[PDB]
């Protein structure tokens, strides 16, 4: 995240920390826990992982370095890529990961709230977005959670700064014009979380972007209220 | 004007280890972080890592964790590229290199690094003798690279050809370097080759004659 | 590594594949033979100051892509991508560049050692291929016509800048004691440019 502040404790209780194990076990990606067994994050997270076996989903962790060898963490028995994501596209980035346990919900870990069908972004002036990722273009994982808020943009003005890309109204874009804010490398998969009436809400999932918070270059999310039927439907 | 200045040519044993210098000019030196890139020769790019001149954090490449260490001495713009336990496979041009995106990238001149057993040695200079006729030198059995070689103290440059050194399965280095020209002038020309090793400060000019 | 022969004229794209991850933060990198290598593009469409519009570059996905519209005579090089990931940045293999100049059949000749060589305790048999293209050929020695493995070594040029041809130079090395013992010695050249394959020998005491 660039321009962000750390998080604290227990603040963010939906995020996760995805790591591979192979060839080390590092941080891969965000993800948000939307119910018991199931996270959401991107499809682009799995280019050269497709074994669930060498995944660890690592709950309520505010910095990398709490985990340990004896920490507790998720095993993934099955990664849901969408049926339309392709290596050769930047669209359709959302997968599911249905875990080998259950999550137990506590102050520190629980799910973020959907959007309803039909819901409608514009409504939505309190958003953040989280991760341990990169501070600046070429950079490292940042140990600790960080957080920024970062205004959502227009599918016709994010179309606008992106003449070469698809644009479509299954992504959402967030960013001020003038940039300084924004997910950076290795916070793909991570939710962008709009407070509304008191509660938040996962509107978009970390997706792509050119480079990291430059002017007039919005960070592009996968737009989550478009994909409700696709996440009900994998989910039962 | 940017330049970046690297060290000299340098010759290691395989296990011991070498320390490249770069010096920067021209930029703010903690502004950008300054990249290590490899070449072996005949071979593709290969990256090493990076330094952050601010902060002094680095980021290495798996292939060299555990046997690379990069450091820098801000006050006198200048990045280090210290290789450890080094083998065979390590010989290469090392670069230094500023690749911040949205800027001009620079890269330094270059250091030859050579790991090897061999002991530092001139070459030996052997006649290849003769419408067109070939002729030339070979080159043989010196260490390290590099060797130039012209033909009648530069005066005769059209249809040369130098080639590409080869590394023997002794561990020295052999050339040819050959030249074609008009059979007739065989006889009122002569074609001296000028070889010139630095590293051996070796010069030999042979006069190549006709059988 | 990649070899691509092409006209002055033609377009090229080459492809890199890289993790939709690296949010666009890819280079690509011109290289010529014993110079440093010089960025073209960065952030995978932005054209560096000072590199001309025919370079172009984009991004989708995990698939990157240089365009060269039309290439000109200066295009032919080595070109690179180089990707920045989260723990590491990494070089693509190379797509080496060549000039598609016309077929041309390498004029082959053959040196014996040199006397000098001979009276130092070792023989090395020369065969020098002269400006053939394309690259490949193939020499194949023979003494006493038993075909030879494992005691010859070749080396290349790179193409010419004047007329973009290649030469070879193949060296056969043999014991003063296994030069002496053996009368004919002969390097055989298979080449695109040859009807059938031509053979240069001589005849130690010459011929
Ligand atoms: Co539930
Ligand atoms: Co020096
Ligand atoms: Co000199």
């Amino acid at each position: 995240i660039v321009g962000g502040t750390a998080s604290v404790r227990g603040e963010w209780p939906w995020q996760v920390t995805l790591h591979t194990t192979s060839p080390t076990q590092r941080h891969l990606c965000g993800g948000s826990i939307i119910g018991n067994q199931w996270i959401l994050t991107a499809a682009h997270c799995f280019y050269g992982v497709e074994s669930p076996k060498i995944l660890r989903v690592y709950s309520g962790i505010l910095q990398q370095s709490e985990i340990k060898e004896d920490t507790s963490f998720f095993g993934v028995q099955e990664i849901i890529i969408h049926d339309q994501y392709k290596m050769a596209e930047s669209g359709y980035d959302i997968a599911l990961l249905k875990l080998e346990t259950t999550v137990q919900y506590t102050d520190s870990q629980r799910p973020i709230s959907l959007p309803s069908k039909g819901d409608r972004n514009v409504i939505y002036t309190d958003c953040w977005v989280t991760g341990w990722g990169y501070r600046k273009l070429r950079d490292k994982i940042q140990n600790t959670l960080q957080k920024a808020k970062i205004p959502l943009v227009t599918n016709e003005e994010c179309q606008k700064r992106y003449r070469g890309h698809k644009i479509t109204h299954k992504m959402i874009c967030a960013g001020y014009r003038e940039g300084g804010k924004d997910a950076c490398k290795g916070d793909a998969g991570g939710p962008l979380s709009c407070k509304h009436n008191e509660v938040w809400h996962l509107v978009g999932i970390t997706s792509w972007g050119e480079g990291c918070a430059q002017r007039e270059r919005p960070g592009v999310y996968t737009n989550v209220v478009e994909y409700v039927d696709w996440i009900l439907e994998k989910t039962q | 004007e940017v330049q970046l200045v690297q060290s000299g040519a340098e010759v290691k044993k395989p296990g011991a280890s070498v320390k490249v210098s770069c010096k920067a000019s021209g930029y703010t030196f903690t502004g950008y972080y300054m990249h290590w890139v490899r070449q072996a020769p005949g071979q593709g790019l290969e990256w090493m890592g990076w330094i952050d001149p601010d902060e002094g954090d680095t980021n290495y490449a798996q292939k060299f964790q555990g046997r690379v260490t990069m450091t820098r001495d801000t006050s006198i713009s200048t990045a280090y590229m210290e290789l450890s336990r080094l083998r065979s496979d390590d010989t290469a041009v090392y670069y230094c290199a500023r690749l911040a995106s949205g800027f001009r990238d620079y890269w330094g001149q270059g250091t030859l690094v050579t790991v090897s057993s061999a002991s530092t040695k001139g070459p030996s200079v052997f006649p290849l003798a003769p419408g067109t006729a070939a002729l030339g030198c070979l080159v043989k059995d010196y260490f390290p690279e590099p060797v130039t070689v012209s033909w009648n103290s530069g005066a005769l440059t059209s249809g040369v050809h130098t080639f590409p050194a080869v590394l023997q399965s002794s561990g020295l280095y052999s050339l040819s370097s050959v030249v074609t020209v008009p059979s007739s002038s065989l006889g009122t020309q002569t074609y001296i080759c000028n070889v010139n090793h630095k590293p051996s400060n070796t010069k030999v000019d042979k006069k190549v004659e006709p059988k | 590594p990649s070899s691509l022969s092409a006209s002055v004229g033609d377009r090229v794209t080459i492809t890199c594949r890289a993790s939709q991850g690296i949010r666009n933060d890819l280079g690509w990198y011109q290289q010529k033979p014993g110079k440093a290598p010089k960025r073209l593009i960065y952030a995978a469409s932005s054209l560096q100051s000072g590199v001309p519009s025919r370079f172009s570059g984009s991004g989708s996905g995990t698939e990157f892509t240089l365009t060269i519209s039309s290439l000109q005579p200066e295009d032919f090089a080595t070109y690179y991508c180089l990707q920045h990931d989260i723990y590491a940045s990494t070089f693509g293999p190379g797509t080496k560049v060549d000039i598609k100049r016309t077929v041309a059949a390498p004029s082959v000749f053959i040196f014996p050692p040199s006397d000098e060589q001979l009276k130092s305790g070792t023989a090395s048999v020369v065969c020098l291929l002269n400006n053939f293209y394309p690259r490949e050929a193939k020499v194949q020695w023979k003494v006493d016509n038993a075909l030879q493995s494992g005691n010859s070594q070749e080396s290349v040029t790179e193409q010419d800048s004047k007329d973009s041809t290649y030469s070879l130079s193949s060296t056969l090395t043999l014991s003063k004691a296994d030069y002496e013992k053996h009368k004919v010695y002969a390097c055989e050249v298979t080449h695109q440019g040859l009807s059938s394959p031509v053979t240069k020998s001589f005849n130690r005491g010459e011929c």
